RNA sequence: AGGGGAUCGAAGAUGAUCAGAUACCGUCGUAGUCUUAACCAUAAACUAUGCCGACUAGGGAUCGGGUGGUGUUUUUCUUAUGACCCACUCGGCACCUUACGAGAAAUCAAAGUCUUUGGGUUCUGGGGGGAGUAUGGUCGCAAGGCUGAAACUUAAAGGAAUUG
RNA sequence: CUCUAACUAUAAAAAUCUCUCUUCUC
């Protein structure tokens, strides 16, 4: 297709120049990622599905103006997903739009062993939660080749993750899906955010990828 | 409605049938 | 912390407060009381004999305009009469 | 009241943790804390303690290291046979891999893999990880 | 109900920060390099644009003012900044050599092994009623 | 889409496209499809932008 | 650590008094701030000015290590220290926001004044408060011209010093940028007061610039 | 829901106060929700200062002033204007409409 | 984290705060990375050597960022008794 | 029931307004309002937030008490008080900012320390209506209070907030 | 880097309203 991609930002330049070899670099030191070119070029195979279109209605003096929402969900099914909840008023837009958020906020997961780890990781590491308007997640180790026994759209979302088993169980209103994924992407995002004893040595600091590489930055 | 008025009426009821059980008790 | 007691010689109070709560429901009042065999016209029955006693048409509600086609039936086991609905539409003829 | 004074001491832990901070001051100060806090010890998720005598129950000041995520007492302590470690593990835990359940058997005051190795169990008194 | 819209406020700005030199305080003439430096369509536009021009040109005259900038102003500006007065107003240059301190900031300097003469005063606690 | 892909193609500054009838629906419809800019009024209507008006038979 | 070359000297600490730093800190306090010392009986914090320059020497060290210059990006709103900072600006190669900070100029990347650095010194975080949250949005350090009296909410390293004063924060900004030209190197030792002078930081009504002006326009 | 955290009343710790008359409409209202305004003017307005100072024995009187509380209801000091509706963010505010004069 | 023959099998082992020892988690978007310069004898700053700083975006919230780098700095011989181990 | 009996005012009497107005506006006006005994036990009896206990975040004030000031006016020559000023502390009605926590949110410094779920403890609720109705007790002279369903009917009723 | 002043003040009456609500996918 036709793709230029002038880098407007640092991160973008020092990607375009091919100086970010792997997406663990951005995600290590916390870097802000607004291009999801970036995305598409440290992770050539992500995948996606529209999870639901929703219409949503504006009450004005003449007539319903109506936009459409799209939840959009993407992955490699190797440990990254991002979530994106995009409103327009063409469906299409809407869908692209989705895929270019959920791009944007791809985050990586951990996944770990339910016990006596034998192979590569099938589950995730601990229990885990999240919780968005009243819906609450948990999703909970299960043992290997359990299935994922979630609702459909967090089903899939495991499945773009590359959690092959795991338990879950959903409380409050999880009728709503983009309350149901929102909890759910915040629980397994939150899965690289619980301190574990296989996690307790300290590193020593790494410097940051735009600091050593720096100069080739900054446009002149 | 009001919740008060109802009570009211309900108890203008019980007026009436108080006062025709006395007459009968 | 909680409304309920968390002591553990507080078994008693417990389960008297949960037997107590039981009857917020409508299954488990209807299953103790035994509403179903005394006011129903049914006792505990899924299935009940009876004999027509007319032959009537009710109207439907606002949003649905139409007079579906029921009868009157007295049933036989003990005496109640309730009315039924015959359902398809060319069923009514046939109960005589 | 206090009722249960190492639920004080573990939700004093908590609070403490949560804001980032790497000490507790923890009143009362009785034995059970100080077991508990052993353990803790023994098991990495605490850092330097310190008992301070006051002649009327002393004190406590914790130091912490933020390697801790949540202490927690089970306040009933309840009779937990042998059988029912592995359910109060699964129900209290997050993971097989760690994670300790800290229960007083009557060989004192310990993690519940250590009273699993001795094959002995008593009362839970709370869980760490 | 004259306000002179985004279109001819627009270009009178710039037509005073590119070309203040040749600008004038005449309608005419400006209204002839209007016609000459600029090509706008219309005439009607053109005599509007050219006012307008005037206008800011006599404000300018006045004194300086908001939003426009030109290079003799901005040179005239940055030739101000550089003003740095050649008598020192620090280390003590006034009040012979002597700044006047209270008890806590001598102690300051005190305990900051640091020679520094002072010239110790009270601050007379009490406090302003306001 | 295709059309006023074409024609921005073509080097236009901006082009709009309006379908009305029953579009997939038994009650009348309007959608419309614009990029660009385009202006409305004065002969600069008459002048730049141009326009036309057509009618299809479907079944 | 560093050389005893880098002490306070005696030079250095009588302008940082001058200037009347220690001078002013507030009637009141926050807790966030231990450099407070000898609360005057006038119900006027002084501030321990070893500290502050402990904090200055830091603040250098920390932007020298910046490998490219014009990722150092600093801020002023308030009027008191706009100036210097484009003073500062001009000596090291750091890049000045005076009046207004136009917000979305850290997060949004299609303003044509979207800035990207890696660091940001702000004038006083209670004005500047939203170059402060642009940064926490960014992943920005901030250090900052702190009063006794000023937030410190996504604040890191932070130079206590005045902000009332029209004479604290330019020389605040001449040891910041003395200090880093001295790490750089640019500046050959750091003995020598290096010539150029406090009163160019210094703030400049136009009242007084026109008063100027027309004293030197009459001959 | 709650309009007002302070419920309107500024009572916070006595559960009843003794009511209040409305000076309009006679509104039996509590002392504190009783929007209370002091008004403090001249016995005789600036309209005619100079025609009673002109027409006066006692050369440079005080010119006395008269001082009263008015306790209005709440209907009436909607009704007449001593209170006005205010944005759900200016409700927050509760200092006096910024110094009339200075 | 480790496959049983002895690999890992974890991605990008993540940073943890330098104060508070809490790890940073891949959004944490108010985290920062101070960086301090390395000085020498005459105090030229040595390029492309110094010592850094992961700093949480939790305790920069807060408002204890600069007292938790005080301290820090101050451990590891930057600043001479900036901050007092006692309040 | 006994005492009083000013004001204001259920009922009532009217004079207006209206199509009607035995309602709102007005003038009179009993019971009542005020009390000594005896009943009544209900209120949007509201902070619609049970009580006891611990911890968690910054900013001022305010009330009661207590400490210190080389503090200031006080005047009884000096001092002792008192009254202020500054700092601290305990307890109370409260308040501002904020989310780094909680909520469906409005918002809460508790409505936080709750799926990372357990400090002790009491009461209450299980869709709406029927209905706080009937019945049966029990208290009351009476008014009514406490306790308190079902049959049946219904796909919603309801909470907060967004745009019109 | 220095301060505590100005002010008012209208209420007449106005009840009611029937259908019928209709898909958003690259
Ligand atoms: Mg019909
Ligand atoms: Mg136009
Ligand atoms: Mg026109
Ligand atoms: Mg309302
Ligand atoms: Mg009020
Ligand atoms: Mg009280
Ligand atoms: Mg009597
Ligand atoms: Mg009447
Ligand atoms: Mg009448
Ligand atoms: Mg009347
Ligand atoms: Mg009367
Ligand atoms: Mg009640
Ligand atoms: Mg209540
Ligand atoms: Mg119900
Ligand atoms: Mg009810
Ligand atoms: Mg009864
Ligand atoms: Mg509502
Ligand atoms: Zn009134």
């Amino acid at each position: 297709e036709e793709k230029g991609w002038v880098p407007v930002t640092k991160l973008g330049r020092l990607v375009k120049a091919g100086k970010i070899s792997s997406i663990e670099e951005i995600f290590l030191h916390s870097l802000p990622v607004k291009e999801f070119q970036i995305i598409d070029q440290l992770l050539p195979n992500l995948k996606d599905e529209v999870m639901n279109i929703k219409p949503v209605q504006k009450q004005t003096r003449a007539g319903q103006r109506t936009r459409f929402k799209a939840v959009v969900v993407v992955g490699d099914s190797n440990g990254h997903v991002g979530l994106g909840i995009k409103t327009a008023k063409e469906v299409a837009g809407a869908i692209r739009a989705g895929i270019i958020i959920a791009k944007l906020s791809v985050i990586p997961i951990r996944r770990g062993y339910w016990g006596t780890n034998l192979g590569q990781p099938h589950s995730l590491a601990t229990k885990t939660s999240g919780k968005c308007g009243s819906v609450s997640v948990r999703l909970i180790p299960a043992p290997r080749g359990s299935g994922i026994v979630a609702s459909p759209a967090v089903k899939k979302l495991m499945q773009l993750a590359g959690v092959e088993d795991v338990y879950t169980s959903s409380t409050g209103s999880t009728r709503t899906l983009e309350n149901t994924l929102k909890a759910a992407f915040v629980a397994i995002g939150n899965t690289y955010g619980f301190l574990t004893p296989n996690l307790w040595e300290v590193q020593a600091l790494t410097p940051s990828p735009m600091d050593v590489y720096a100069d080739y930055a900054t446009a002149s | 409605m009001r919740a008060k008025w109802r009570k009211k009426r309900t108890r203008r009821l019980k007026r009436k049938r108080r006062k025709v059980r006395a007459r009968s008790k | 912390g909680k409304g309920k007691p968390r002591g553990l010689n507080s078994a008693r109070k417990l389960r008297v407060h949960r037997r107590n709560n039981r009857w917020a429901e409508t299954t488990y009042k209807k299953r103790l009381l035994g509403t179903a065999f005394k006011s129903s016209p049914f006792g505990g029955s899924s299935h009940a004999k009876g004999i027509v006693l007319e032959k009537i048409g009710i109207e439907s509600k606002q949003p649905n305009s139409a007079i579906r086609k029921c009868v009157r039936v007295q049933l036989i086991k003990n005496g109640k009469k309730v009315t039924a609905f015959v359902p398809n539409d060319g069923c009514l003829n046939f109960v005589d | 009241t206090r009722t249960s004074v190492l639920a004080d001491a573990l939700n004093a832990i908590n609070n403490a943790e949560k804001t980032g901070k790497r000490q507790v001051l923890i009143r009362p100060s009785s034995k059970v804390i100080i077991k508990f806090l052993q353990v803790m010890q023994k098991h990495g998720y605490i850092g330097e303690f310190e008992y301070i005598d006051d002649h009327r129950s002393g004190k406590i000041v914790v130091q912490l290291n933020g390697r801790l995520n949540k202490c927690g007492v089970i306040s009933p302590r309840f009779n937990v046979k042998i059988a029912d470690v592995e359910k109060w593990t699964a129900n209290l835990l997050p993971a097989r891999q760690f994670g300790y359940v800290i229960l007083t058997t009557s060989a004192g005051i310990m993690d519940h893999e250590e009273a699993h190795r001795k094959h002995v169990s008593g009362k839970i008194l709370g869980f760490v990880y | 109900g004259r306000v002179r819209t985004k279109t001819v406020k627009r270009a009178s700005k710039a037509l005073i920060e590119k070309y203040y030199p040749k600008l004038t305080m005449d309608f005419q003439t400006n209204k002839r390099l209007c016609d000459e430096i600029a090509t706008i369509q219309s005439k009607r536009l053109r005599n509007k644009i050219a006012g307008y021009t005037t206008h800011l040109m006599k404000r300018i005259q006045k004194g300086p003012v908001r939003g426009i900038s030109f290079k003799l102003q901005e040179e005239e500006r940055e030739r101000k900044d550089q003003y740095v007065p050649d008598v020192s107003a620090l280390d003590l240059s006034h009040s012979n050599d002597v700044l006047n301190v209270d008890t806590q900031t001598a102690e300051l300097v005190n305990s900051l092994g640091l020679k520094l003469p002072l010239s110790v005063s009270s601050v007379s606690a009490v406090r302003d009623r306001r | 889409y295709g059309v006023v892909r074409y024609v921005m193609e073509s080097g236009a500054k901006g082009c709009e496209v309006v379908i009305s009838g029953k579009l997939r629906a038994a009650r009348a419809k309007s959608m419309k499809f614009a990029d660009g800019f385009l202006i409305h009024s004065g002969q600069p209507v008459n002048d730049f932008i141009e326009t036309a008006t057509r009618h299809v038979l479907l079944r | 650590s560093l050389p005893s070359t880098f002490d306070l000297t005696s030079e250095d600490a009588q302008l940082l008094l001058a200037a009347r730093v220690h001078l002013g800190a507030k009637n009141v306090q926050v807790h966030q701030e231990p450099y407070v010392y000898k609360a005057r009986p006038d119900g006027v914090n002084v501030i321990n000015v070893g500290k502050t320059w402990e904090k200055i020497v830091l603040a250098a060290r920390i932007i020298a290590a910046i490998p490219n210059p014009e990722d150092v990006v600093a801020i002023s709103s308030r009027t008191y220290g706009q100036r210097a900072v484009l003073k500062y600006a001009a000596h090291t190669g750091a890049t000045p926001i005076a009046g207004r900070f136009t917000p979305g100029s850290f997060t949004n990347y299609i303003t044509r004044s979207f800035k990207e650095p890696r660091l940001v010194i702000v004038t006083d975080p209670r004005s500047d408060a939203q170059a402060i949250k642009e940064s926490s949005y960014v992943n920005i350090p901030v250090i900052a011209l702190t009063d006794l009296d000023s937030p410190s909410e996504y604040v890191d390293v932070a130079i206590p010093c005045n902000n009332r004063g029209k004479h604290s924060i330019g020389l605040i900004w001449y040891l910041l940028a003395r200090e880093v030209l001295r790490l750089r190197g640019a500046l050959p030792d750091r003995t020598q007061p290096w010539a150029i002078m406090p009163d160019l930081y210094f703030y400049r009504n136009p009242e007084e610039i026109e008063q100027q002006t027309a004293e030197e326009e009459a001959v | 829901p709650k309009k007002r955290a302070s419920n309107g009343r500024n009572k916070k710790g006595r559960g009843h106060v003794k009511p209040v008359r409305c000076v309009n409409c006679s509104r039996s209202v509590p002392k504190d929700k009783a929007i209370k305004r002091m008004a403090i003017r001249n016995i005789v307005e600036a309209a005619a200062i100079r025609d009673l100072s002109e027409a006066s024995v006692y050369a440079e009187y005080a010119l006395p002033k008269t001082y009263n509380k008015l306790h209005y209801c709440i209907s009436c000091a909607i009704h007449a204007r001593i209170v006005r509706v205010r944005s759900r963010t200016d409700r927050r505010i509760r200092a006096p409409p910024q110094r009339p004069r200075f | 984290m480790e496959n049983d023959k002895g690999q890992l099998v974890e991605l990008y082992v993540p940073r943890k705060c330098s104060a508070t020892n809490r790890i940073i988690k891949a959004k944490d978007h108010s985290s920062v990375q101070i960086n301090i310069a390395q000085v020498d004898e005459e105090g030229r700053a040595i390029p492309g050597e110094y010592v850094t700083y992961a700093l949480s975006g939790y305790i920069r919230a807060r408002g204890e960022a600069d007292d938790s780098l005080n301290r820090l700095a101050q451990q590891d011989g930057l600043l001479k008794n900036v901050w007092s181990y006692s309040r």
